[PDB]
């Protein structure tokens, strides 16, 4: 009975792959070959903040271009003003073992989660001054990896039992479970359009999610080791995919296969964070070997270079209009470059 | 203008109270506990006094906070970079395994011990090698023999024979002789001075890297 | 085992009906969005007014 | 009655293997703090007190490999001193830094040492701490050596000349030092013996001998603790007997009042072999310091 | 919620000495600042003191420079107000405002009852309007004057209005120009500009019945204008 | 009058 079950899943398998190197006419390499390159990219530090005394491993701009929230697992959260380099709230943590933080759009609440398997939420505009904990939601059986908020009231979040779940907050229950992969989920960006999101996993695939609905709708393929950040373009219809094979991929919605690649025979060491910028022309990534790399997002010939960290980096981010960067690695120290 | 000056002065005041708990916190000892199934896992946790467990204790004016990840059920690999910096680890072995199956659990522990000490992340850890039960032990031996488990063994029937056979060949897979050392212990269900040895231990890493990190050598 | 098969197949057979286009469509169409004031960071766009001091 | 004098104090070989030791010793002092300054300025992860400390020892040995050999060197080849009021002021004080500087360094790198090992649970002290002693050290040095800058000065002497190979005729001088009243320049050679070589030493001994009575009570840890062991002993007894004969000299001269001709041949023969010794401990220090350190041996 | 209560006022002889009290009860007071205000009893208000978060900086005054104590404790959550000599200028009510400063932070957002006593260079704003009649239903304009530009390189001006209902403490609307307070109605509107700056009102109520007060924040020193009521017959 | 070598 099973057998029957395999080959025709092993038919419909080699139907699909028929179905996909058939519609192949044309590739990205071929058609941008007359283009005008960017020429080298040169970027410099602006400001340097040095609250942390621990690895850094989470960081997430505010809607206003002008705040920051800062995740270290010496156990605090740090709020921090770009532009004046001060400090506003510093929250203490129940569990010092946190991956990831979040900034609500409204800039009311955040988010934290880690290796204690349960997502916390504060509200910073309260009535007496102090930050109080809100919300703990709890229901994982693995790790968290990411958690984004969507609006006042629903938040997203990633698990490393190969799950996904959606839920919302004046009641502390799921709402929506997305199954289906088969390593753990490390990184979730959400689209412009509050509607669909990607996710990538252990086992190098990424899939692609309907928040309303609940089902997987596109699966690709492609890497050959862990995926371990995406992103999403400002455009909502792309995304980059970074990998611990020393590589990067751009990947498209409405095409369903991979498009281009950037990589080198020097580079050898993994990727961890990945962060796209304003007009699709720039791609960040944030390396092993303790440097930022800058991409051409039509091209994989390599645009510019940074190094002004001592460690891994870890974490990146850029404002919303793409003007600067924020970087925080593993040398308990992030800084600011314009 | 004012607002500035007054934000500025309540972030260096934060920024004390920030330096001043993290002085604070950068003197506590941390240990991390690690262990196949039905061992000494939770006996020595009992004795000592959801994901991440934590146990916190006083000894001698030495602080320690024990790190328990038994019931993780995931890719180990992936996390395994965040005890990067801990002092030492407690590895736990089954002392009466070598006659239950469940693909002998012995095997899986010598996997799980060399995995675990070749790690790269791992280089200058200490791991203090924990034979967890064996007040029973002897009544086993006594009554069934220990070539079933490994059968190149020759030797009497007495328990010291194959103690020091299993703690021999079980400190055998060190790779690195120099940087590590693996200090081995027998533990009862009874005993109650695994705390000052575990102390005597920790005291011994602590000279050794105050020597190493500055001074000579 | 039965369900895996009937999920992927129901996900990616009416799927298979769906269109396709060049990527180098909307390529070109966001590379109006670039080498203009809403890109900053490619060479050195943005006036030495910025909004960071230097 | 007019003393005649050569140019050269000695002979041609004395003279060929003298410049061949001090141009020896001065290269290869060089080259090591050369070489231990780069590596440690290289890395950042090597910013802690000890190594800061090395860094210090290392441009005390650089100043006294440069402001100390070649002006006594030219010193002790030609019979007078070729230099005018300025060197010489300058000179006697720059010396006296540089050696005190050195010496001092030494003394507080051991105290680091002791602190770190004997009593670990005791706070560890911080950059500041090692900046404020550094400072306090150079200042306490300018402070000290500054009364024999000021008295230092140069007298041209009316019944003495020399005369060189071409049967030449040149005037002689004499860098020394013009004491209101003869009695006190003793208290002032007492004091400086007392304040570069008497405490120094005896901190070091006590101190050394008490990290070391502490890992005794404390087969391969055994011999790692003789090493320690050796390691501290072979420092002391390297300082001491470098620096002992030098400091014996100048007491003799200034207090058992030699001859005429044990004066001859003790500023003539003696004078030279201490200096030789003592600037060679500042530059065999920056090997016994830095090979001897796996962190530096990379 | 927050509460903040004031004691310590009465009758006093020419050249004695007073302690005024505040204390206060659940709104986290080691992390606030507070400044105290004094209003004659005619018209009119003035800046006494300024006191900061963590006993830092103390401000006071041209008048009151050497003759005021400002002193607080954190414990107890308490402050504390000294008068070494009292004039014949100095009857008035007083009262202790809360303020806690960072980027979106809204100082002067809380007031107290005040204190009634009896002893029996800087810029200026005009405010030269003092009564307009008005009626309800239509929409009502306030303009005020400033002497220098309150606009700072920072980008941002420093304009706070407040309302005084009789019979009530002020409470806060516009703390920084086009930026409304929190518990207020979407009506109120500033939208000014240059040095002369305008507070529109588009519907009024049965409770619009007050003093309208405007406050600069660009130099310490701080001078209130006259106010400008509205009968509302 | 004493022409001997400078100290250090």
């Amino acid at each position: 009975e099973l057998d029957q079950l395999r080959q025709e899943a092993e038919q419909l398998k080699n139907q699909i792959r028929d179905a996909r190197k058939a519609c192949a006419d044309a590739t990205l390499s071929q058609i941008t070959n007359n283009i005008d390159p960017v020429g080298r990219i040169q970027m410099r530090t602006r400001r340097t903040l040095r609250g942390h005394l621990a690895k850094i491993y989470a960081m997430h701009w505010g809607t206003d271009s002008r705040l920051l929230v800062s995740a270290s697992q010496d156990g605090k959260l740090i709020i921090w003003d770009s532009y004046t380099t001060n400090k506003v709230h510093a929250i203490p943590l129940r569990s010092s073992w946190v991956m990831t933080c979040a900034y609500a759009p409204s800039g009311n609440y955040v988010a934290c989660g880690g290796l204690d398997n349960i997502c916390s939420i504060y509200n910073l505009k309260t009535r007496e001054g102090n930050v109080r904990v809100s919300r703990e939601l709890a229901g994982h059986t693995g790790y968290l990896s990411c958690c984004r908020f969507l609006d006042d009231n629903q938040i997203v979040t990633s698990s490393g039992d190969t799950t996904c779940a959606l839920w919302d907050i004046e009641t502390g229950q799921q709402t929506t479970t997305f199954t289906g992969h088969t390593g753990d989920v490390m990184s979730l960006s959400l689209a412009p359009d509050t509607r669909l999101f990607v996710s990538g996993a252990c086992d190098a695939s990424a899939k692609l999610w309907d928040v309303r609905e609940g089902m997987c709708r596109q699966t690709f393929t492609g890497h050959e080791s862990d995926i371990n950040a995406i992103c999403f373009f400002p455009n909502g219809n792309a995304f980059a995919t970074g990998s611990d094979d020393a590589t990067c991929r751009l990947f498209d919605l409405r095409a369903d296969q991979e498009l281009m690649t950037y990589s080198h025979d020097n580079i050898i060491c993994g990727i961890t964070s990945v962060s796209f910028s304003k007009s699709g022309r720039l791609l960040l990534a944030g390396y092993d070997d303790f440097n930022c790399n800058v991409w051409d997002a039509l091209k994989a010939d390599r645009a510019g270079v940074l190094a002004g960290h001592d460690n891994r980096v870890s974490c990146l981010g850029v404002t919303d209009d793409g003007m600067a960067v924020a970087t925080g690695s593993w040398d308990s120290f992030l800084k600011i470059w314009n | 203008s004012a607002e500035d000056k007054a934000a500025v002065e309540r972030s260096k005041m934060i920024d004390r109270n920030l330096r001043e708990d993290g002085e604070k916190a950068a003197r506590e000892v941390k240990l991390l506990l690690l262990g196949a199934g039905e061992s000494g896992k939770n006996t020595i946790v009992k004795q000592m006094k959801t994901g991440i467990v934590e146990t916190h204790f006083t000894f001698k004016d030495l602080h320690f906070k024990m790190f328990d990840v038994g019931a993780q059920r995931s890719e180990r690999k992936k996390w395994i970079h965040c005890f990067e910096g801990v002092t030492a680890i407690i590895f736990c072995v089954a002392l009466s395994d070598y006659d239950l199956v469940l693909m002998n659990r012995m095997h899986e522990s010598m996997k799980l011990f060399d995995s675990i000490c070749n790690n790269k992340w791992f280089t200058d850890t200490s791991i203090i090698l924990f034979l967890n039960k064996k007040d029973l032990f002897e009544e086993k031996i006594k009554k069934s023999p220990l070539t079933i488990c490994y059968p190149e063994y020759a030797g009497s029937n007495t328990y010291e024979e194959a103690a020091a056979y299993i703690q021999c060949q079980f400190e055998d897979l060190n790779k690195r002789k120099d940087t590590k050392e693996i200090y081995t212990h027998f533990t009862c269900s009874t005993d109650t001075k695994n705390v000052q040895f575990v102390f005597d231990a920790v005291t011994d890493v602590i000279i050794k890297n105050n020597l190493k990190d500055c001074g000579l050598f | 085992s039965i369900a895996q098969a009937r999920k992927l197949v129901e996900q990616l057979k009416m799927e298979a009906n769906i269109d396709r286009i060049k990527v180098s469509k909307a390529a070109a169409d966001l590379m109006a969005y670039c080498e203009a004031h809403a890109k900053e960071d490619p060479l050195l766009t943005p006036v030495p007014a910025s909004e960071n001091p230097f | 009655n007019l003393t005649f004098s050569s140019y050269y104090q000695h002979t041609s070989p004395v003279a060929a293997m003298f410049i061949v030791a001090y141009a020896l010793i001065f290269l290869l002092c060089m080259v090591g703090n050369t070489l231990v300054c780069f590596i440690v300025l290289k890395n950042r992860h090597m910013h802690t007190v000890t190594n800061m400390f090395i860094l210090n020892l290392a441009v005390s040995d650089l100043l006294v490999g440069i402001f100390c050999m070649p002006t006594t060197l030219v010193d002790n080849l030609i019979t007078g001193w070729p230099f005018d009021n300025a060197t010489c002021k300058m000179s006697g004080l720059v010396q006296g830094m540089s050696v005190s500087a050195s010496v001092w360094t030494l003394v507080a790198i051991a105290v680091e040492r002791f602190r770190c090992i004997v009593h670990p649970f005791r706070e560890k002290l911080t950059l500041r701490k090692a900046l404020v002693t550094i400072a306090v050290i150079w200042a306490l040095a300018l402070l000290i050596m500054c009364p024999s800058a000021v008295t230092l000065t140069v007298t041209r002497e009316e019944h003495h000349f020399m005369v060189d190979a071409r049967n030449r005729s040149y005037p002689l001088y004499s860098c020394w030092e013009a004491w209101p009243e003869k009695g006190m320049r003793r208290v002032y050679t007492t004091v400086l013996f007392s304040h570069i070589y008497l405490a120094p030493l005896a901190l070091i001994v006590v101190m050394y001998a008490r990290i070391a009575r502490k890992l005794c009570q404390a087969p391969r840890a055994s011999r790692r603790r003789a090493r320690v062991v050796h390691m501290l002993v072979m420092v002391a007894l390297f300082f001491t007997l470098s620096w002992l004969p030098l400091w014996a000299l100048l007491l003799l001269i200034d207090y058992g009042q030699l001859s005429a001709p044990q004066l001859h041949l003790v500023t003539v023969y003696a004078f030279p072999f201490a200096h030789w010794l003592a600037f060679f401990n500042s530059s065999a220090n920056p090997i016994i310091y830095g090979y001897f350190n796996e962190n530096f041996r990379r | 919620d927050v509460q903040l209560v004031e004691s310590g006022g009465g009758l006093v002889q020419p050249g004695g000495s007073r302690k005024l009290s505040c204390s206060a009860s659940g709104f986290a007071f080691s992390s606030f600042g507070m400044h105290w205000v004094r209003q004659a009893p005619e018209k009119g208000l003035e800046w006494v003191a300024y006191i900061s978060s963590g006993s830092g900086t103390i401000y006071y005054a041209d008048t009151v420079k050497g003759r005021f104590t400002i002193s607080r404790d954190d414990p107890k959550n308490t402050l504390f107000l000294q008068m070494t000599s009292l004039r014949s200028e100095d009857t008035a009510m007083y009262y202790c405002v809360r303020s806690i400063y960072y980027y979106g932070s809204s100082p002067f957002d809380f007031w107290g009852q005040g204190t009634t006593l009896t002893v029996s260079s800087d810029i200026v704003m005009t405010q030269a309007t003092s009564s307009v009649p008005v009626t309800p239903g239509e929409s009502v304009s306030i303009s005020c004057r400033s002497s220098k530009s309150l606009l700072h390189s920072n980008g941002n001006t420093y304009l706070y209005w407040f309302l005084q209902r009789p019979g009530q403490s002020p409470q806060l609307l516009i703390y920084r120009m086009s930026n409304l307070a929190s518990g207020v109605p979407d009506r109120f509107s500033g939208s000014g500009s240059g040095t002369a700056f305008t507070l529109t009102i588009s519907r009024l109520e049965a409770e619009d019945v007050g003093v309208y007060y405007c406050m600069q924040h660009l130099e310490y020193p701080l001078t209130f204008g006259a106010g400008t009521k509205l009968e509302l017959k | 009058v004493p022409n001997l070598p400078q100290r250090f």
